[PDB]
């Protein structure tokens, strides 16, 4: 055998008594840096996970308090840190600056403002490390969280606090998904009641720095900054700060669920983060398991996405959402981490990369995607309409393996819905148009247009809607529900605008 | 600092500093040997001694011989006396021309441009080829991505986007032979030479190849598409300029990377690779972006290893690609040159936000009409071409033309064809295809466009060839 | 970390690192020679027999072990530097090779002073005139201040002549090497 | 010895699938790291090193030459396998051999389909 604090460097330190002059209880020496972690040796009184800070101006965390010395993940490149340097504890187990000095912010996944926009000036620091609500805290998912996209609040609703998950090929409308849906709340967060407002949250893990350069800047291009912060671990950040960006941002939404306010948290996505994971873990040995991800690779989600919660009025009503994305191979939906993940939400928002090939964007794929919570948390008019419009994309789905006039019936349906589910991009609309569209659509009278001809009629009819009906879609919104009077109107409005059309 | 080595385990020395450790990635010179051997340092094992990879044969050394360390990571020369030359990984040239005489230097270790730098407006880079500036238009500052083998015209595809990139941006390139086998490496100089972007007499050459053969050890393949990004960066900092970056190829850098790991005792990753995979391309497909001096773009040839597109290097590797160009065979055969293939180059920024509402309709329709033509293609071969109508029989003709209009001829292409080069820019491309859609030319002959650079010429040619 | 000197000679494994940290912590303070007479000393001391028996039971508590070493280093009245290794050795659980360490040390102290190994093995019974020319002949190899340790051994397992080592450098004039040599060539 | 005295020579490794075996157990026993299929980190290094002395010297060095011809056996058409790749992705070409030519009558089993040869036009008399 061996020792790792059996070097002659400290042997000789022990050995003349010099260690009477070097603090060891409050401050070590790098024994050996290497494949991303630091032996160092010292630190009697570090906590394991404390956040220790080398002597390059770098910052670690302990995960191993060996018996003869600590061993640190550098939340840094490793470059800067040579044997020999000092390491100085914090006294603080790692955690990151919260509150709402930092919205509209970008921060890397410490909480340091990498927008050169000067210093984030907080109060408040939290854990990363906390644990999630236990189960007496929690309530039923009641309030919609409106993503202002037709397919995913018609077919997929989504409540507050449920946990999604947008999973799909590459390249196929994720990363779009949760821009509309950051940016639709613009309109609930220019009010008062605090009920609806909702900020939101991004991190990009591993991904291209110019991609959230690019995401940053159309933010703003939409005044949908003030009321967001963008946590960002990209693909050259060291594997320890792919490894924290995500609890770093459940922990600054974590601060608003507690405080009776409602987040929304996109990580972005949890696929790079679990391979940075495995990529910390093979760099210590650990054992290898299936793909060679560790055997921890779930207990590396679960203890995230279960902070996603939705707090009960005892507690403060609070809320965090939550969309994590993941980027299945081909179309392998059941390989290690897809299937370790769509075990811990409670839904699921499939983008076919076949239908987005074939023009249906959104492509989300409608049948294999599911909200098994949302049902309940549903404004009732979209309720009153999506009832049928799912019915009928069911009936649909079966007669499109293949006639008399009840398929083709079936079939032309069908066509026009989907039809109707297509969406431009950065383009979101608030639920009363989402109704006032599906109504027209589900109720037939777009049966006796062509099917090409849907993808304009739509256009032109919402806006037709936006200026001359404004009372009829207040009344909807306000009421929530289409009130039979409501029906007539919409039904009238439909038909005389249909009448002219061509 | 002068160290001592104290083990030569294959290609992996492990030398004992005394007095002052260096700091990880920094270079080491091996004092006695004749051949100029460089280590790198990858490890700190405590005790004052420090794993370095070396970055040459590693037969003859000593336990004990004295290595002095540099003091920063790998250094290379990077004015602009470095073009038209051609400099091994750690810079020493090995044109047989002599010391590349520059009063700068870089060290190959450098970290990606800070967040405040990106540049955030997606713009397009005019190659001056109607297809690829058409269908597949290649972003400023994205990595490119070129499919396709040998003999279907990659290296001429090369040298074109090198010429034409430095008459029309007027800035210089790189050329990052990963792994590049020495054959291949002399009749790629020789092509340059030839076609003129090589410049032996003038100066005034438009290539700083750089290659990193394919029998040097492993630790001096993984640093040699750094020692590319590194002249690059300099074009890029130091003279704001665009600038091309050809890593042929980027498999290799990849298993380079994946044999340093393994040497190094890591333990292997899911497939085999590094457990580091994903961030050791990150930490070098991060630095070729749009800053607000310059821009680096980049063209990665990229080998599939056994048609997996699932495996985890050109899984790791599509992960960064912001566009495509699948040079394919079945179209060369047909002689339209260049072979890129219409329906299976893809790119990121081919939406209507980018390159403008014009630019993607007509895009789209080339696509939509060559997608008919090729599925028309079935019927007629099956049955026969009386199986179909006119209003099929009219595509088909807007099909062949299309097909043909794609083909361009390259300047340097000029010993083969015989051909003027045509660098049309980006409008005479859209202008020609949208009015080739527009039924405007449905009489000409075929052979009216085959070859040529925008439509006029075309026109022209009818006009010859009809009497 | 602080610089420490390194010896002449290098040592491996764990007495390799526990007599360079010794040598290197002695050179400073200058109290090789006196450090070196503690350690013959510990030695001994480690191996009456109640002591030998007491340090390699595992069952006796570290801090026992600790303290008895501290308690017999009283009356021994050793140097700060030795009791210190002694201790050292002793809560690390790496005393059961504490005679590795020193014969180590001991190696590394023979070259600071200079005392090459050598070794003459002879075809048969050697005269003492002839190890008198022997060693005035070898003299000759060694450096400007070097001296001579020659461990002399009788073999008649070789046929004649003799096989001289001296540090590393080995020249073996032995006929028995010269007969296969010969067979080898010839064959 | 021959390519740089001015003379032309030709080289047939038979096999390089078995160099390679006796490498890996020469570092396998030396406890180095090893690697897929357990073959070191070297293992292509050690081919490459090997297959990039074949060249064909100008005229001022000689003139010289030195064919190359690394015999390969592929377990059953796995042509993916590390070795094969290895060594298909430092050489020029490939002769593929099949056994259902072989058996077909078609002697020598060469499949013209996957051979390739990257020089190709040139490396022929004009007449063939
Ligand atoms: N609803 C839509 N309508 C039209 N185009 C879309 C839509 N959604 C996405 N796209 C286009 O798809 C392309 C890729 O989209 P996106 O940015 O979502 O990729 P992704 O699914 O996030 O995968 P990656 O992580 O690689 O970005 C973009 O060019 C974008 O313009
Ligand atoms: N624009 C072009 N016009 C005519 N022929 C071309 C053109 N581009 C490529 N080719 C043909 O394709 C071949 C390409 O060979 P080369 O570029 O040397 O290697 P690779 O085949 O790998 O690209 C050339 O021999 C040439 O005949
Ligand atoms: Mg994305």
């Amino acid at each position: 055998k061996t020792g790792t604090a059996e070097v002659s460097s400290i042997l000789e330190e022990r050995i003349l008594g010099a260690d009477t002059s070097v603090d060891l209880e409050e401050t070590g020496r790098v024994l050996s840096i290497g494949d991303g972690i630091a032996r160092v040796h010292g630190l009697r009184n570090v906590q394991a996970e404390e956040m220790v800070e080398f002597s390059s101006g770098l910052k670690g965390m302990s995960l191993n308090l060996e018996p003869d010395n600590v061993g640190v993940v550098v939340f840094g490149n490793d470059k800067l840190i040579k044997e020999g340097d000092i390491v100085k504890r914090t006294g603080a187990i790692v955690d990151v600056p919260v509150g709402e000095e930092l919205l509209g912010r970008v921060v890397d996944a410490l909480g340091n403002a990498i927008d050169g926009k000067g210093p984030i000036g907080s109060k408040a620091r939290r854990r990363v490390g906390l644990k999630a609500p236990g189960i007496i805290p929690r309530i039923s998912v009641r309030e919609p969280m409106q993503t202002g996209i037709k397919a995913v609040d018609s077919l997929v609703p989504i409540g507050r606090g449920q946990r999604e998950l947008i999973i799909g090929d590459r390249q196929t409308g994720k990363t779009s998904i949760a821009i509309d849906t950051i940016i639709n709340q613009k309109r609930f967060n220019d009010g008062t009641d605090e009920k609806k407002k909702l900020y939101c949250i991004y991190v990009a893990i591993g991904q291209k720095r110019s991609t959230v350069a690019q995401l940053v800047k159309r933010l703003t291009d939409a005044d949908a900054m003030k009321y967001t912060i963008v946590v960002s671990a990209t693909a050259s950040d060291a594997a320890p700060l792919q490894y924290l960006a995500p609890y770093s941002g459940c922990s600054m939404g974590e601060y608003f669920r507690d405080n009776g306010k409602h987040a929304l948290i996109i990580y972005d996505d949890l696929s790079k983060q679990a391979v940075a994971y495995r990529q910390m873990s093979l760099l210590l040995r650990r054992p290898p398991g299936r793909e060679a991800y560790p055997g921890d690779v779930f207990y590396l989600h679960s203890r995230l996405l279960e902070r996603a919660a939705k707090m009960n009025d005892a507690f403060g009503g609070g809320s965090l959402t939550a969309l994590p994305v993941i980027e299945t191979q081909a179309g392998d939906v059941s390989a290690y981490i897809p299937t370790n993940v769509i075990s811990i939400t409670d839904g699921q928002i499939f983008l076919e990369t076949e239908l987005f090939y074939k023009g249906i964007r959104p492509a989300i794929n409608v049948g294999l995607s599911v909200s098994r919570v949302g049902s309940a948390a549903q404004t009732r008019a979209m309720k009153q309409v999506a009832g049928t419009m799912k019915l009928e994309l069911a009936q649909y789905r079966e007669v499109a393996a293949f006639l008399d006039a009840a398929t083709q019936q079936l079939l032309s349906r069908g066509v026009r819905l989907t039809e109707l589910l297509k969406q431009g991009q950065y383009s979101p609309m608030a639920i009363e148009e989402q109704v006032a569209v599906i109504y027209a659509g589900v109720r037939g009278y777009l049966d006796k247009l062509e099917p090409s001809k849907i993808t304009k009629f739509e256009n032109a009819f919402l806006s037709h809607v936006i200026s001359q009906h404004q009372a009829l879609l207040g009344k909807i919104r306000t009421d929530g529900k289409i009130s039979e009077e409501s029906d007539a109107k919409l039904k009238e409005i439909v038909t005389n605008f249909l009448a002219g059309f061509e | 600092t002068t160290g001592r080595i104290v083990a030569v385990i294959g290609a992996v020395v492990d030398v004992q500093f005394d007095e002052g450790l260096p700091p990880i990635l920094n270079a080491l010179e091996v004092q006695g040997r004749e051949t100029r051997l460089v280590l790198e340092v990858a490890q700190h094992l405590g005790e004052s001694t420090v794993r370095t990879i070396a970055m040459d044969g590693t037969e003859g050394l000593v336990r004990g011989q004295k290595v002095l360390d540099s003091g920063a990571p790998i250094r290379i020369p990077v004015g602009p006396e470095t073009l038209g030359r051609i400099m091994n990984v750690i810079g020493e040239p090995i044109d047989e021309r002599g010391p590349i005489k520059t009063k700068q230097f870089a060290a190959i270790h450098a970290e990606a441009p800070e967040f405040v730098e990106m540049s955030v407006e997606q713009e397009i880079l005019v190659t001056g080829i109607k297809v690829v500036d058409l269908l597949a238009p290649y972003a400023k500052g994205g990595k490119i991505g070129l499919f396709g083998g040998a003999g279907v015209g990659k290296t001429v595809l090369i040298m074109e986007l090198i010429n034409n990139v430095a008459k029309a941006h007027g800035g210089y390139s790189v050329f990052a032979g990963v792994g590049e086998r020495t054959r291949e490496g002399n009749d790629l100089y020789h092509e340059m030479i030839e076609s003129g972007v090589i410049n032996l007499k003038d100066a005034t050459s438009k290539v700083a190849l750089v290659y990193g053969q394919m029998n040097e050890p492993p630790g001096a393949r993984a640093r040699v598409a750094l020692t590319g990004l590194t002249v690059a960066e300099y074009f890029r900092d130091q003279e704001g300029q665009d600038v091309l970056l050809f890593i042929d190829n980027i498999f290799r850098f990849t298993q380079a990377g994946s044999e340093v790991s393994a040497l190094l005792g890591r333990i292997p990753s899911a497939v085999g690779y590094q457990p580091t995979l994903a961030t050791d391309m990150g930490t070098m497909q991060e630095r070729i972006t749009t800053t607000k001096k310059g821009s680096i773009t980049s063209v990665q040839a990229i080998y599939v290893p056994a048609d997996d597109l699932t495996d985890p290097a050109p899984a790791t590797t599509f992960a960064h690609l912001d566009a495509t160009t699948v040079l394919s065979r079945a179209i060369a055969e047909l002689g339209i040159y260049p072979a890129v293939d219409p329906l299976d180059s893809t790119s990121r920024i081919m939406d209507p936000n980018i390159v403008g509402s014009e630019h993607y309709d007509v895009a789209r329709g080339v696509q939509k009409i060559l997608q008919d033509y090729k599925s028309l293609q079935d019927i007629i071969a099956i049955l026969g071409m009386d199986e179909l109508s006119e209003e099929d029989k009219l595509t088909v003709s807007r099909a062949r033309k299309i097909q043909r209009f794609l083909s361009q001829p390259f300047q340097v292409a000029e010993v083969f064809t015989g051909h003027l080069g045509k660098l049309v820019p980006l409008k005479e491309t859209i202008k020609g295809f949208q009015q080739i859609l527009a039924g405007e030319y449905d009489h000409l002959p075929e052979q009216a466009f085959y070859m040529v650079g925008p439509i006029e010429e075309a026109v022209a040619k009818a006009d010859k060839l009809a009497e | 970390f602080a610089k420490l000197v390194r010896p002449p000679v290098q040592i491996y494994g764990i007495e390799g690192r526990y007599a360079t940290a010794l040598y290197s912590a002695a050179s400073k303070q200058n109290k090789l020679e006196q450090v070196e007479k503690e350690l013959l000393r510990v030695g001994q001391i480690l191996k009456e027999p109640k002591m030998a028996a007491s340090l390699l039971n595992p069952y006796v508590k570290r801090s026992v072990k600790v303290k008895s070493l501290s308690d017999m280093t009283a009356k021994e009245k050793f140097s700060p530097l030795t009791s210190n290794l002694i201790n050292l050795l002793a809560e690390n659980g790496r005393l059961t090779n504490t005679p590795a360490v020193i014969s180590a040390f001991s190696t590394m102290m023979s070259v600071h002073r200079g005392e090459v190994p050598c070794t003459v093995t002879t075809a048969s019974a050697l005269d003492e005139a002839t190890l008198t020319e022997l060693k005035t002949v070898l003299k000759s190899f060694l450096s400007k201040g070097q001296v001579l340790k020659l461990e002399v051994k009788i073999d008649p397992s070789i046929m004649g002549g003799m096989i001289v080592r001296i540090g590393e450098k080995y020249v073996d004039m032995s006929a028995k090497t010269k007969i296969q040599k010969l067979s080898r060539a010839m064959r």
